[PDB]
């Protein structure tokens, strides 16, 4: 039988088959329903909507994550973000079909369970499985060396594997994300006029974001430049015609992810949280561990965001030592790539949680055949 | 870089040239150009080359002519 | 059209001199392009000028008047009312809804009644919509030819639909519940 | 010299010399002009009327507010409506005196730059400061901390602040305001057959809000009374003599406030705002901040106001904690009272910007010297 890859995460969910080389379905996690009442009779309205087709209509609708910083607050929503995904983009019969999940390091213990349980009992799956991102993203490499950083919609971890072997005490987690640096934007984008307020116009920062952001490589120098000519000025058309245009908001929205005192908070800036997390494992591993940096994740896609990474890190790590920062062009979809990996290994298959089992021992056998 | 966010954020190189020789070495020791002095450039919204003024949701309920 | 008929010399005041003015603007009035420009042609020569037979048979023509009525439509100030014309009316009421439907707004202006019926006032909305709107927009405007019975033809789609024979209000509602049912049953 | 200070808000000017207990001067923010034809010669009739004097003839007068939601639209308007200030109320030169200008948080940063702009050359006052409103409002409190929630006629925002330390990562602004309770007042209106559409009856609508409106303690239980007999119906005198009567919408055009989704807008309450901007603030001040709410503006002056907000936020807070409201009877004058106090310390005056510091560095020095 073929295996079903699942990547639930905050902000995209990412589908597929085992054994492809890209996920089939890309949609957002995102659940809408209307907010004006309705007065034609005849078409017909759903109560709710999920994802494409809730992005289409958001002029009449609340859009609601279903997951917030990693864990599922709402769960009605994501029983419906999994129907879709189970019947309308994969077009599958989930009882015919192991599925394999993910979630982000130190969530929980209660939203694995939960997710277990929903699995074994809504959809009735065969079997299913549990992994960590990064070991995916480690996967997805095709190395068993190295630190990896994957920073998603509302998580950003460390997560230290040397030979097949993780240091649990060295991992790090950071809920600074992008929908922290989409809320950023919402906040300085007022400085020049232009207020966001709505959730539908939460979805367009975000498409701004995406396309006319960059990590600058020093950040003073760059604001330097920005406010002596108009060369880092660039115009963005919104949905309706009109046009923005936006200077140093470029480069000063994902500034937050190397000095996180900007929105607030106390953390130390995601260089900063990689230094920490190298430093705490053994001595005889970090020459190993500084050569093998593996970003992965949607945040990670900022344009030279990976030269910006290794100029910190040689800044802070010891002058003898190499650093190289591992970016391939598909890191976007690593932790999709490297579950359906996982999934195709024969000796994965012995590593299934089958219904016999979580039915003698219940929702609980999560914390056991799962890490 | 501490220098120049202090500069930019705070205002250490407010004086632009009279400071205190004793802020100006350790300045001098850690830039050596000296360009520290001609102070931090700074965006003026005053003329606005790109205005645009946008009517989104919420500005869009309440407005004259 | 009463008020400025007088600067001819014909005075209708009674009921039924309302009703012969009241054909006069259905029968000679149109909307002009350019109010500006077409007041000059007016005055200008008299290409303009029609005439009208009076019930009685006495003979009226008319000239700037033609187009000096309808044009209240788009400035209210002529009748000393400080609100804004059709077209600004109908740009305000685009701009008060979410800014993902505004596209579509623009595109699908659709009108309807009598007094929408003047030749060439579908233009002139469609000019004044383009030059308060987005260079971008596509301005398209929906004038169906028998749009003088376009509500009537809507409630005959709507009372001929299956899923509307639920949302009727009955006697037997109306005893329960008083006059104050149709408030909460309709919109 | 004396200081002056200037209160622009959206609605209402206040002005006054500092040191003194309250404003002298409090006129209407509207700049009006004839909309007929003036057909007897020899009384020279003027072009604008700006201040009472147009309230008093805008029989024959279009009225044009200059501010709104906060932000200057028309420049100017509000030149004339600062020269009026200055001169025919206050009867004093501005280029001998300090003066002190406010603004709401969150405002376009292109706003005060203009202000300073004016002020520095139009007038050529010696000096002048920009701050928040809100800031203003906790002077005249005699506190130095609490959560305060400002609400005028154009802006609705909180700020808190705790032993002088602001969080500026849990400033809230909300665009509703008294002027979008008046709109929704006409709009109600219209069902007893009250038709009210030019700008000289949008006072009259004004003056009925603030003369009969009322915050119900349980909106549901005051609609019931309200259909159940005519307990809550009062009368109003039109300026002509005809006479109205309004019923359920005394207390109905004010619960906007709490229920935004009235008038089409998607955010939330008042009272959920205040209750989120606290919660994004440290854990170990939330309870100084429950204890210490500072409500001021126009808006926070109808009846049973203060009830309404104890009992929805004693609902959303925890059981142990108390809620204090503190509605001192001269809050629609706090923002001034406070700028007074402000203007009059000594400690103070080190911080205006000079006209020999302006010239220096351009209109971007409001940036830095202010908040
Ligand atoms: N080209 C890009 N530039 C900047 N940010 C991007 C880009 N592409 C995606 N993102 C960000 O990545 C986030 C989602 O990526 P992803 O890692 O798939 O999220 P998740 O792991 O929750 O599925 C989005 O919130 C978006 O802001
Ligand atoms: N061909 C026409 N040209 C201009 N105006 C017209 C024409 N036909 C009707 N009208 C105007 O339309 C008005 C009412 O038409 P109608 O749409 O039937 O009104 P209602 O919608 O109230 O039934 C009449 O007063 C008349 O002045
Ligand atoms: N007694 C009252 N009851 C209800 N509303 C009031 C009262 N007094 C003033 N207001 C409202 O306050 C608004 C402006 O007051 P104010 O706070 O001075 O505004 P601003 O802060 O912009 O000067 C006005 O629009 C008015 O509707
Ligand atoms: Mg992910
Ligand atoms: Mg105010």
């Amino acid at each position: 039988t073929t295996a079903l890859v699942c990547d639930n995460g905050s902000g995209l969910v990412k589908a597929g088959f085992a054994g492809d080389d890209a996920p089939r379905a890309v949609f957002p996690s995102i659940v809408g329903r209307p907010r004006h009442q309705g007065v034609m009779v005849g078409m017909g309205q759903k109560d709710s909507y999920v994802g494409d087709e809730a992005q289409s209509k958001r002029g009449i609708l609340t859009l609601k994550y279903p997951i917030e910083h990693g864990i599922i607050t709402n769960w009605d929503d994501m029983e419906k973000i999994w129907h879709h995904t189970f019947y309308n983009e994969l077009r599958v019969a989930p009882e015919e079909h192991p599925t394999l999940l993910t979630e982000a390091p130190l969530n929980p213990k209660a939203n694995r369970e939960k997710m277990t349980q929903i699995m074994f009992e809504t959809f009735n799956v065969p079997a299913m499985y549990v992994a960590i991102q990064a070991v995916l993203s480690l996967y997805a490499s095709g190395r068993t060396t190295g630190i990896v950083l994957d920073s998603g919609d509302g998580v950003t971890h460390n997560v230290p594997i040397y030979e097949g072997y993780a240091l649990p005490h060295a991992i790090m987690r950071l809920d600074l994300a992008g929908r922290d640096l989409t809320d950023y934007l919402m906040k300085i984008l007022t400085e020049r006029g232009y207020s966001f307020v709505t959730t539908a116009e939460r979805e367009i920062v975000r498409d701004i974001k995406e396309k006319l952001c960059y990590v600058a490589l020093d950040f003073e120098n760059e604001m330097a430049t920005a406010a002596s000519s108009s060369s880092l000025e660039k115009s963005y058309e919104l949905p309706d015609g009109q046009v923005i245009t936006i200077g140093n908001e470029r480069f000063r929205c994902p500034e937050t992810l190397f000095q996180p005192s900007f929105i607030g908070m106390e953390s130390a800036g995601i260089h900063e949280t990689t230094y920490n997390s190298i430093m705490k494992c053994d001595i005889d591993i970090r020459k190993d561990l500084y050569a093998n940096n593996v970003m992965s994740g949607g945040t990670t896609m900022y344009p030279g965001i990976a030269d910006r990474m290794q100029k910190e890190i040689t800044a802070l790590a010891p002058s003898t030592m190499k650093i190289k920062i591992i970016a391939p062009p598909e890191r976007k979809y690593s932790v999709w790539i490297g579950g359906s990996i996982l999934a195709s290994l024969s000796t994965f298959q012995q590593m299934w949680i089958t219904k016999q089992e979580y039915d003698e021992a219940g929702p609980s056998i999560v914390h056991r055949k799962c890490f | 870089e501490i220098a120049l966010q202090f500069a930019r954020e705070a205002g250490l190189t407010r004086l632009k040239g009279e400071t205190d020789y004793v802020l100006s070495n350790v300045l001098d020791g850690l830039i050596g150009d000296g360009s520290w002095r001609a102070g931090p450039a700074y965006e003026s919204y005053l003329n606005k080359p790109g205005v645009d003024r946008v009517i989104t949701t919420v500005d869009g309920l309440h407005m004259q002519r």
